[PDB]
């Protein structure tokens, strides 16, 4: 029944809606009816929100904070919004996305964060909105997002990343997300794209846009080339021989990959009696090879005790044991090559 | 006609939740046994359950993805039925949760990554596993099991159970999954699409030095840029070595052209220029020798002496050859003496003189030797 | 002459190179240096280099709108002696160093809207003093080199639609008679200086100052007496006026407060040449201005032999043997001039 | 008719470039002298030059803004001409550049700031200057010189700070007030300052008064207490806190009307002073904060009842604060051994039983409160 001054709140059965768009507000209205259901604070000038603002608003199903000067959000301020379905935080000055923000938003289906200055998104910050349908993170400064939380969003259909600086993207994503119908990743810093059956459905139901990206046109992107999509002015960046030319203007036979080659490995080493033994093995190629090591029989552990692994191509066994001598062999995984060399220790 | 007979019956598999489990079933007979899968006497209906017909049409594969528990913990039966008869066999399914995983369960140490091989070439899908006991490796192309029974094109490697596919073709394109299985249970690995392209036909030419490292002679503590250029297809990675030690960290290695920037050369030594591609390794040597100042020559000795002339003789006093010598004399220097002997003429009768000898090479002028009276 | 994927047409008398919406990742390597118009709008260039716009002397109009530019090489916009219009809107620029716009005398149009500008170094505009338009809307700016702006007589349009500007000097817009439009919406302005250009906004000149935390005192009474149209302006302080519209408040409610000295030093005995610190502070709306007087004059500011103004503290450094006399603390204010006295020995 | 006679002639002033220079000229006669400004026998034409007619119409003021050099370095003349006659006087203008400023040139130490005073009230435009020699202060309202000739009652220049005290302000006082300093070296103008005059605000002026005085408190050692002090009135007073010599609150953060001091770790008893101050005087108030300490020794125990094997003790509390219980110490007459204590006495009387026949005893009483145990009182023999 009670709506703040300068606000036009209308009552319709059975839900109360409070409209406060374009009112020149400097901060959130102090006395908004807590049993409201729709709240429009769009096109105002609010700088920051407090817990007391949206404290007891349980019946709220739609909140609109579009086009403001919001720079900071109180932790646990979006709490008690159990029935909130749509949230609009577009066009603001948000910097970070902490877990305390969107905690308790189970029924949230629409989450909009476009046209902001997002730099970092803390992990598990999306582990409560796992049942949303739309996520707009376009026009930001993001490079990485909590992908693990995204994979748990089966009901997702629209993911917007129109303008960012995203480094790369995991391969295991879009597995359970069968509901995906639109994905835009234009204007980012993506080097490659993982193969997915949803992308096979984009030939002439699903509409994707990947233009304006520093594509690494190798054999790892051949699947997308065979895909006969319409030209969206995509452009390659590497190899240098393909730099500049359109992604669709390049024949399928020119998307080549290179088999690895081990440059240098340790010839022999004498670190018995348990002294620290450091082994060296490295290989190069396009794309970058994957170095794995073998014992006389079997392969060792990754990032754990008794073994050092992956990048650097260097085995460090910390304090070695007295008897670890045998036959060790270095390999290099690649979409087109499997180069290898051997090294003995005593 | 002949009633259906099971040539291979499905076995009790223990999969994990969130993963994938597939059951195989095929039989023979006249006419061909049309296989239908049933649960509690009811045909499968859920979306997560899918049946894949064999190429033969004599069998079918039931794929379950994803696995859940205890929602999917039940007993299933495979019914192969035709016009003449109908047969069926049952099997048990155990779905362990992530917090129910026993100690020693199969673990994918290395899953299959994306690979691309040209037509009529060797393809090698890799995989590895661990656990108690040691699980064996089975492959699944396009949700169907790969026939690697005996050495027939596609062979499983003896122990690292890779999938060596010799003579690749169009039909080889698909999704290759890796599966490990022991007495504890069954675990699937991450899928990996394999694509086959046309023959590229690139000229493979071993590494060859286009511009070999030229020899150099530098003064002590003198910096020098030695250049080494190699060409060929594919382009070789050119590096530099001091025989035992290397300069570049091998992380940043140029293609075709490598310029070594040396500094403060104190002692003569050999630098090795090595270029390496996938077609072998070649080597080359760059000569860096330090030229130094001449050592003071041997003390000049008066062999002959007259009234107005005095002859000088001396040793080179240098291991390296000396261009010419400079004789100092006073009661003035004589430049341009190409030999180790010189007669100083135009002197006064009955006069004592002092003689010094200086050596000069390509670098410059050395010190003066100890004098001699006469 | 013209790079691939680019449609450069030659029309009398100026050469124009069009490369809009081409998915470019960096500046085309072989653009004709004797070009006059260059459109690189709606692309995806990340950074500019000196070799890009090195010898483009005949360039009069450059358009780099809607890109992903985050860094530009210093002295890359050099040699653009005939450049009149520059469009750098919708990008990811962070800072404005002096090396950027150095040598752009003939620049009339400078557009920097929709960016992430945090800092603008001084004297960065001391070469574009003859521009006609400056768009700095939609940024993170709080202060700009006003000194450089005052030397822009030919200025008519200054856009600041969305920023975080603290305050604005009073001496500006003096010689800038050509000003016809100034927008300062959505900022953090506390007050506005009185200027004859604002008197010309009654019902030629169009200003917008909505969405600002206005401090509705008597210092803004001049703007209230100005019978402009309601642009949804809202006051923030004093708390008694917080929330209500700027135009819904009568002129008689815009009040200021006379200063009051809270605490002052009673007496002081500063022999042995030690530092003599006196304390005097006053409060009011708006904040008073503390000045000190000698027996008949006032001292120097922020220079030798005297410490002054803020903190409200006279520090005479190493005091002399004879500085005793009559010193008095004052507090300037639009409505009050309270004062008290303190002696030293 | 009467030929024009100069009532005020323009003088040679030396201004600085980028600044402002104004020349004054007015004369009388029949008919009224129409004054025109000329340069090299030519009337002014440039936009930067503007002529302002006096209210009388008997004179005009030539204002040059801004000043430049040597574009404006020239000789100007003022011509006052009517029907009966025509007169003229010449004057020189010197515009020094920024690199020509001499040591001792007029400098605005403090210019006039924006001020707003209600109608029929005193207005005070402030200004200050320095240099060699000491420059005098002249004001310029609406590009016109301010008539501060003698003490009339309306507009006065102050002298012992040449301020512009305008008593009984009115509508006509609204305008732009400029400050001007001038000596033998030259002339410098100051920053403009708009003056606005509003209606009288009928507000009741009431001195500061404590609405809620600081109530006394008694807190245990090392505790905490919220002491509140509230003052009201128009104008509202700024309330602070002092411990007599020292102040707690920073002079930047002083609350209005209500000040609550949040104390912590109270170690010693002391008085805190609550001071509220407005423009109508300064008032004070005292808050009593006392620390409760160990109990004082009770009244000397007196033998009220006495038997062979029992003795009843009675005593006074000897304390302003309530006592929890008492502890009776007891030992034989000449016993040089430590006392024996009877704990758990909730009353002011207790009967010590179990004594020896023909034996004198010594009894002491100790008080114990919430804090702890105090000293023992003087004993009693029997
Ligand atoms: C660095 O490069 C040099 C080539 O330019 C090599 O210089 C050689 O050193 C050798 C001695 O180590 C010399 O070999 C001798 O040659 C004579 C006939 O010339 C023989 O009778 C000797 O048996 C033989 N002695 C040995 C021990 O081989 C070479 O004369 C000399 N060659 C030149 C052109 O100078 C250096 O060998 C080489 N150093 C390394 C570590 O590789
Ligand atoms: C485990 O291996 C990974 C590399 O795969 C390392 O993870 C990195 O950790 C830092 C934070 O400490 C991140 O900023 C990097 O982005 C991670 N790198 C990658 C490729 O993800 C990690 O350093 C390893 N941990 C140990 C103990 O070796
Ligand atoms: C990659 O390379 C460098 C050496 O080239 C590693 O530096 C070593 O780090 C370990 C500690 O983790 C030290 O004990 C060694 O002393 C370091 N080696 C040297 C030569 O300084 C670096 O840690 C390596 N990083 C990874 C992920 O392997
Ligand atoms: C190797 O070659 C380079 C040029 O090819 C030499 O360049 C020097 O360093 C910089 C270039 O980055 C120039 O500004 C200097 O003027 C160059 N110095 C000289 C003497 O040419 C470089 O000298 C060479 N390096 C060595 C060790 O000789
Ligand atoms: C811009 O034009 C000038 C000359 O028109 C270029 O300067 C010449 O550059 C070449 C080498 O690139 C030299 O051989 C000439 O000696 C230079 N001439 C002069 C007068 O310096 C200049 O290189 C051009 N700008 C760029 C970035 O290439
Ligand atoms: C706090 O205020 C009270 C009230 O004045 C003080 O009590 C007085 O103390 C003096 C001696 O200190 C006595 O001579 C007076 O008779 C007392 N007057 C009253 C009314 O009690 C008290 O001493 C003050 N305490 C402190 C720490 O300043
Ligand atoms: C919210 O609801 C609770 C009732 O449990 C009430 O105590 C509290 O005061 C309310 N807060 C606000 C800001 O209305
Ligand atoms: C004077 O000095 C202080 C620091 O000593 C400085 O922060 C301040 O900006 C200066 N103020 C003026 C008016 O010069
Ligand atoms: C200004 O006031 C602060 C009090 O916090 C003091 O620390 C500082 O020394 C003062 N500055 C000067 C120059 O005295
Ligand atoms: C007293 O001050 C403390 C400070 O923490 C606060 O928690 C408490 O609520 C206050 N109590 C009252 C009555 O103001």
């Amino acid at each position: 029944q009670i709506c703040p001054k300068r606000c036009v709140c209308q009552i319709l059965s059975p839900n109360l809606a409070t409209l406060c768009a374009k009112k020149g507000l400097l901060f959130v209205p102090p006395n908004i009816d807590r049993r409201t259901v729709e709240l429009r604070l769009a096109d105002n000038f609010v700088t920051n929100i407090k817990r007391k603002d949206f404290a007891n608003m349980t019946s709220l199903v739609d909140l609109t904070l579009s086009r403001n000067t919001i720079s900071f959000i109180t932790p646990h301020a979006f709490a008690d919004l159990r029935n909130l379905r749509a949230l609009h935080l577009n066009s603001n000055r948000l910097t970070k996305i902490t877990n305390d923000m969107f905690s308790g938003l189970s029924n949230l289906h629409h989450l909009i964060l476009n046209n902001n200055q997002l730099t970092l998104i803390s992990s598990t910050a999306f582990d409560d909105v796992f049942a949303l349908e739309e996520l707009d993170l376009s026009y930001n400064n993001l490079e990485t997002i909590p992908w693990d939380a995204v994979e748990k969003m089966v009901s997702l259909h629209t993911l917007s990343l129109d303008h960012n600086m995203i480094d790369n993207i995991p391969k295991g994503t879009f597995s359970h997300l069968h509901k995906m119908t639109r994905l835009d990743v234009t204007s980012n810093k993506l080097q490659k794209l993982p193969p997915d059956p949803l992308f096979q459905r984009a030939q002439v139901t699903f509409a994707l846009s990947f233009g304006g990206n520093p594509l690494h046109c190798n054999c790892e992107l051949l699947w997308l080339r065979r895909l006969s999509r319409e030209d969206d002015l995509e452009t390659c960046a590497s190899p240098p021989l393909l730099t500049g030319r359109y992604f669709w203007s390049i024949p399928e036979e020119e998307f080549l990959c290179e088999p690895p080659l081990i440059t240098r490995h340790t010839h022999e080493m004498r670190v018995l009696e348990g002294q620290r033994a450091t082994l060296r093995c490295k290989a190069r190629g396009d794309p970058e090879p994957a170095i794995h090591w073998i014992s006389p029989e079997g392969k060792l552990i990754s990032n754990a005790t008794r073994s050092l692994v992956y990048d650097n191509g260097t085995l460090d066994i910390l304090i070695t044991t007295v008897k670890d001598t045998g036959a060790f062999t270095c390999i290099a995984s690649n979409p087109a090559g499997e180069a290898t060399q051997i090294v003995d220790l005593h | 006609e002949t009633p259906p007979r099971f040539t291979r019956t499905p076995v009790d598999q223990t999969g994990v939740s969130g993963g994938v489990a597939s059951f195989i079933c095929q039989a023979t007979g006249d006419p061909r046994p049309k296989i239908v899968w049933n649960k509690k006497g009811k045909k499968v209906s859920n979306q997560r359950f899918e049946v894949i017909e064999f190429d033969d049409g004599s069998g079918s594969v039931l794929r379950i993805q994803p696995l859940r528990t205890p929602r999917d913990e039940a007993i299933y039966e495979c019914v192969a039925s035709n016009n003449v008869g109908e047969i069926s066999v049952s099997t048990r399914l155990t779905v362990l949760r992530e917090d129910q995983i026993p100690r020693g369960f199969p673990t994918i140490d290395m899953g299959p990554q994306l690979k691309v091989v040209e037509r009529t070439r060797t393809a090698t899908m890799l995989c590895a596993a661990s656990g108690n006991p040691d699980p064996e490796i089975t492959w699944f192309k396009d949700f169907l099991p790969v026939d690697t029974s005996n050495n027939n094109r596609i062979k499983q490697l003896r122990s690292r159970g890779a999938l060596q596919i010799e003579q690749s073709e169009e039909s080889d394109q698909g999704k290759y999954e890796c599966v490990a299985t022991n007495s504890a249970g069954t675990r699937y690995s991450a899928p990996a699409n394999l694509y086959v392209r046309e023959l590229r036909e690139v000229r493979r030419v071993p590494p060859r030095f286009s511009i070999p490292p030229t020899n150099h002679e530098i003064m002590p503590g003198g910096s020098v840029n030695i250049t080494c250029v190699a060409v060929g297809s594919p382009m070789p990675y050119v590096k530099w070595m001091l025989g035992a030690e290397d300069l570049t960290p091998e992380d940043d290695m140029p293609i075709g052209r490598n310029v070594l920037e040396l500094n403060d050369v104190r002692q003569s030594a050999n630098y090795t220029c090595v270029a390496m591609s996938t077609l072998g390794v070649i080597e080359a040597i760059a000569q860096i020798t330090v030229k130094a100042l001449p050592k003071p020559p041997g003390t000049p000795v008066v062999t002959e002496s007259t009234a107005t002339s005095i002859t000088l003789t001396w040793d080179s006093g240098n291991p390296e050859p000396v261009s010419y010598y400079i004789i100092q004399h006073k009661p003035k220097e004589i430049d341009g003496i190409a030999t180790t002997r010189y007669s100083v003429a135009g002197l006064s009768p009955y006069s004592d003189y002092e003689f010094r000898v200086v050596a000069v090479n390509n670098i410059g002028r050395g010190p003066a030797s100890e004098p001699v009276l006469t």
